[PDB]
């Protein structure tokens, strides 16, 4: 017995993890949050409609300055709209139809969009030309990309369905850092605030937090029993939301290793999209396959408001920088932008 | 020179029970056919607002709603029976209730040709502009149409007084008559049945070359084709039930027309007022046909 | 990016002549493109201009029907064929670029310009030409006034500040009233308040020497300034 | 063979992440209560900003 033996200790070391993790967790946050005041309903009426694709939106993200917002749909088009006034400032013409991320650089410079083509391809929007044009093909993955974000205008963390995370540095177009250690095809990916340390949510139903310097894993997070489908961080950045595809969300803490609240309802039985966090913190909005869009009270796991719009899947959302609003992307080409009415 | 008491019964019997029975079930027509038109125009707005291809069945659903707009002035004009309202606002109720009926008729019948136009040749590949030149041409034509119903009528006293047709010329009112007819309910009629009978004949094609060509089983043709009678009784139960319901209304005409010359037929204005009740009803469940399985009753 | 323009020169009175701008390195089919005339020893002046695809066309009332404009974006070529040349339109014409998107920065390149010589309300902007005899490290501060409120509802304050070195095309500096233009250096700044606005200029070098100009841009009758010369 | 040298990376990985001194979940979770309590009155959902300095409006 060769492989059984440090096989086992490595099950040792896991049961090891395990009791730690159990040995810390003094108190649950539902019963430590049970003395707070309730949210409420919250309702969001659906300030803007922007119509114009063609084809299933399958991502959208907002630029910093809360304004404009890229859209990607298969109709081979990358969409930057103004949420103010529901214009279009530009429509990219993606090389492949099949998008499944797109990104929005944190200057407003650039924008990314990745899928089955398996490349990332950065697109410079400020030319002198005055036409936007692909500035860096990414190609260096195996699997199609997942989601791809920037922490700065030279590099961009991107997640594919080979089981692997990299850093890009663009103007060289390879990757700096591999990340590896997922068995499972990587669907999201979100970064810390501080841009320090980034959260991968796989197919194996693992999320496992990755730092962009060290290069590697740091913690490995457990409790999904279905692929996790979407990721978020909380905005200290101590603390991360996942979607998968059982219809539960998990918030866990950095700090803890463990899971802290889970957000399930027997009414729903739709696998989670894409969820996102509030500014503050307190609302965890979750699109789901059922055509809605929860509200999660991410302090007492308690449902306070739906956002029913849509007619298909709620594939995409992101709440602005600001909190002033939250935009959902669904498959009837529909993107919709939310906030509440006083 | 009877001429034509319309919807003026002067000795009704027991006209307390007689009247109030005509009001209700007038009200009651009235307010089905106005949910189920504010519903089905409000779903098919919201489902074209999502980018559904151009359609000409909200045209039907606009026509039918102002069917319905007359028959305030119709039981108004039941409980008075002699026409107190002056003869401008008598004008009118003739004039568009011939307009909506001769809007809807054609319209069931575009609706039915553009279906077995997609269906059978423009599968998946036509003009909107083209369908709002015909949609614009069914509006326009019918009121047209329906205009001597407006300039030929005129109101006379009896005794007191009834909105009948002047119609100064025989011949010409008979022809304009016949024409209405071989033209709002002919030809409609016959476009709609040749219509429906292609969906059909091409559906059992396809399943009849689903059986001899792939090799399927017996057992197996039971299993996949367990719509063919869901698809076939919605169908000719929409055939049957176009002639059916818009057929008094041109029977009666004729008898009507008949009764130029055989005034010895005499006829019973109550039964025009029934037919005229019906062919409001028939403005009550086109919602319900052409809204059948998008939703079976909840 | 380059605008080369041909066409004009001596022109008898009451006759006619046709200006071509050709547009050559960007995407000349999305700009909407403006004209404008400076009139020798004189400031600049609005003429004319036509929105992408020629979907909208706007004239100065000085220049309104007598002249028209039209682009041919397969060839990338502006045009303005001018009918019955009085003697006030002699000037140099300029072709200039102009997108207009959120965040975009209009009138970025201006052609280089010809020289017409015919020979034989609105807002109005107000800045005295004040000649200051600058020295290389000095700070100035070139203001000049609005007959009304700059600032839209929208939050933006349409005002645009141009400078022209002698002998050379005038560029964009400043756009919006607070947003520096990409090329300039960082030593340029400016602010306002709707009403009396000013440019800011901290490490003065030997460059930056012309005239400066500030335009409004809320409705398209636009109106330049007098011209602040800086010499020395 | 190949498998060896990433188990020995998978037990340095997990060794690594073991020597970590985690705190506990009372002083983890009032931080995120405080967090939570103490940037409400700017958080533009949670209390919704009046329709004035609204620029969705
Ligand atoms: C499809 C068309 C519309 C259907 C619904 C119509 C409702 C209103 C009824 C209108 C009937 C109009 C004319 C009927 C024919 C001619 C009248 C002439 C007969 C009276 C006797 C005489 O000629 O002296």
């Amino acid at each position: 017995s060769e492989l059984d033996q440090l096989r086992q200790e490595a099950e040792q070391l896991k049961n090891q993890i395990r009791d730690a993790r159990k040995a810390c967790a003094d108190a649950t946050l539902s019963q430590i949050t049970n003395n707070i005041d309730p949210v409420g309903r919250i309702q969001m009426r659906t300030r803007r409609t922007l119509r114009g694709h063609l084809a299933k939106i399958y991502a959208m993200h907002w630029g910093t300055d809360s304004r404009l917002l890229v859209s990607a749909s298969q109709d081979g088009k990358l969409i930057i709209w103004d949420s103010y006034t529901t214009n279009k400032v530009h429509a990219i013409p993606l090389r492949s139809s099949w998008v499944m991320t797109c990104a929005y650089a944190p200057s407003g410079n650039y924008v990314a969009c990745g899928g089955l083509d398996n490349i990332c391809s950065i697109y410079n929007l400020k030319t002198r030309e005055g036409n936007v044009r692909v500035s860096r093909e990414l190609a260096g993955h195996t699997g199609y990309l997942s989601c791809c974000r920037f922490l700065d205008d030279n590099q961009i963390v991107t997640s594919s369905g080979d089981t692997t995370c990299a850093l890009w540095d663009i103007e060289t177009g390879q990757q700096t850092t591999t990340f590896t250690g997922h068995t499972g095809d990587v669907m999201s990916l979100s970064l810390a605030p501080d841009t320090r340390l980034f959260v991968s949510g796989a197919c194996d139903a693992s999320a496992k937090l990755w730092d962009v310097r060290e290069g590697m894993c740091r913690q490995t997070f457990t409790g999904h029993e279905s692929d996790i489908n979407a990721i978020c961080f909380f905005p200290n950045g101590n603390a991360f939301a996942t979607g998968s595809d059982d219809a539960t969300c998990r918030l866990f803490d950095l700090r803890a290793d463990q899971e802290l609240m889970t957000y399930s309802h027997d009414n729903i039985i739709c696998g989670i999209t894409s969820v996102s966090f509030s500014k503050s913190g307190r609302l965890l909005l979750a699109g789901y396959d059922d055509f809605n869009c929860n509200v999660w009270d991410a302090l007492k796991a308690d449902r306070a408001g739906v956002l029913a719009g849509h007619d298909n899947r709620v594939s995409c959302l992101g709440v602005t920088d600001d909190g002033m609003a939250v935009a959902t992307g669904s498959w009837d080409s529909f993107l919709k932008i939310w906030n509440g009415s006083s | 020179r009877t001429r034509f008491p319309f919807f003026s019964d002067v000795k009704g019997d027991h006209r307390l029970v007689l009247a109030a029975v005509e009001t209700t079930v007038l009200v009651l027509i009235f307010a089905v056919s106005l949910l189920g038109n504010v519903c089905a125009l409000v779903l098919v707005a919201r489902r074209r607002r999502r980018g559904a291809t151009a359609c000409l069945v909200l045209n039907l659903f606009c026509a039918d709603l102002l069917f319905i707009s007359a028959i305030p002035l119709v039981l108004a004009v039941r409980w008075t029976e002699a026409w107190l309202l002056g003869p401008v606002a008598c004008h009118l109720l003739f004039y568009v209730m011939t307009l909506s009926g001769s809007v809807t008729i054609l319209t069931l019948a575009a609706v039915s040709l553009e279906r077995m136009v997609c269906i059978v040749h423009l599968q998946r590949g036509p003009g909107r502009r083209a369908r709002a030149v015909l949609l614009a041409l069914i509006w326009g034509y019918s009121a047209v149409a329906a205009l001597p119903l407006c300039v030929f009528f005129r109101v006379v006293p009896q005794r007191i007084s009834i909105c009948t047709l002047i119609w100064p010329t025989i011949p010409g009112e008979i022809s304009w008559d016949v024409s209405f007819v071989t033209l709002n309910f002919l030809v409609p009629g016959l476009v709609i049945v040749i219509s429906y009978s292609k969906i059909l004949q091409i559906t059992k094609a396809s399943r009849k070359r689903l059986t001899v060509s792939l090799a399927y089983s017996e057992s197996h043709q039971i299993r996949v084709s367990q719509q063919d009678f869901r698809l076939f009784r919605t169908l000719f139960l929409l055939m049957v039930s176009f002639f059916i319901m818009w057929s008094p209304i041109i029977i009666t005409i004729l008898l009507i027309l008949i009764q130029n010359f055989k005034q010895d037929l005499v006829i019973w204005p109550s039964l025009f007022f029934w037919v005229v009740a019906f062919t409001f009803a028939n403005s009550a469940l086109n919602p319900i046909l052409y809204n059948m399985t998008l939703c079976r009753n909840e | 990016v380059q605008l080369v323009e041909s066409g004009g020169g001596l022109v008898q009175p009451g006759g006619s002549r046709k200006l071509s701008c050709s547009a050559s390195g960007f995407a000349f089919s999305s700009f909407g493109m403006h004209w404008v005339r400076q009139a020798p020893e004189k400031g600049l002046e609005w003429v004319a201009y036509i929105s992408s695809g020629s979907g909208t066309i706007y004239y100065a009332d000085t220049v309104k029907g007598r002249f028209t404009i039209s682009r041919d974006d397969p060839k990338n070529t502006l045009f303005l064929q001018m009918t019955s040349l009085r003697s006030e339109d002699t000037a140099m014409y300029y072709c200039v670029r102009s997108i207009y998107y959120y965040g975009s920065s209009p009138f970025d390149f201006w052609g280089q310009g010809t020289t017409l010589t015919v020979s034989a309300a609105d807002i109005v902007m107000t800045q005295a030409t004040s000649s200051v005899p600058v020295t290389p490290g000095e700070s100035v501060s070139i203001s000049c006034r609005s007959s009304k409120s700059l600032l839209h509802s929208n939050g933006n304050t349409y005002l645009y500040w141009f400078l022209q070195r002698p002998g050379q095309s005038p560029q964009l500096l400043i756009y919006r009233m607070s947003n520096l233009a990409s090329g300039v250096p960082d030593r340029f700044s400016g602010s306002g308040s709707g009403t009396a606005f000013t440019l800011t200029i901290s490490r003065l070098e030997a460059e930056d020497v012309g005239v400066y100009y500030c335009m409004q841009h809320l409705e398209y009758p636009l109106t330049f300034g007098a011209g602040t010369k800086l010499e020395l | 063979t190949a498998s060896i040298a990433q188990a020995r990376k998978l037990v340095e990985q997990l060794k690594m992440e073991a020597n970590i001194d985690r705190i506990k979940v009372s002083k983890a979770a009032a931080d995120l209560m405080a967090y939570c309590e103490a940037h409400a009155k700017e958080d533009p959902l949670l209390t919704p900003v009046p329709a004035s300095e609204n620029p969705f409006r």
